[PDB]
């Protein structure tokens, strides 16, 4: 905004608080946010 | 049609009518002839065959 950049071609998903003052083109992708978690090893066992 | 718009998008582009809420899709041609807005919901081309 302040002179110092004239492209931003990089992850910049679109916010009302963003487009209020700025300009934005058509998306090139289409995402989503959602929850992240790491699994579990141990399912079944055979050995007791 | 014969570089002429049959209604719809023909409506808007002839000072006709103001907006054209709908199910319109963005095209390049579409989006050459009058403005769009942002889209609303996710949609493109999909197969299905019983």
């Amino acid at each position: 905004l302040s002179g110092q950049a004239d492209m931003i071609v990089a992850p910049l998903t679109i916010n009302n608080e963003r487009a209020q003052y700025i300009e934005f083109s058509k998306p090139f992708k289409y995402q989503g946010l959602t929850i992240l978690v790491k699994k579990e090893i141990p399912r079944s066992t055979l050995d007791s | 049609v014969n570089n002429v718009w049959n209604g719809m998008i023909g409506e808007v582009v002839y000072q006709r009518a103001v907006m054209a809420v709908g199910s319109l899709t963005i095209n390049e041609e579409r989006s050459e002839v009058v403005d769009f807005s942002v889209p609303f919901v996710e949609t493109g081309i999909s197969v299905m065959v019983s």
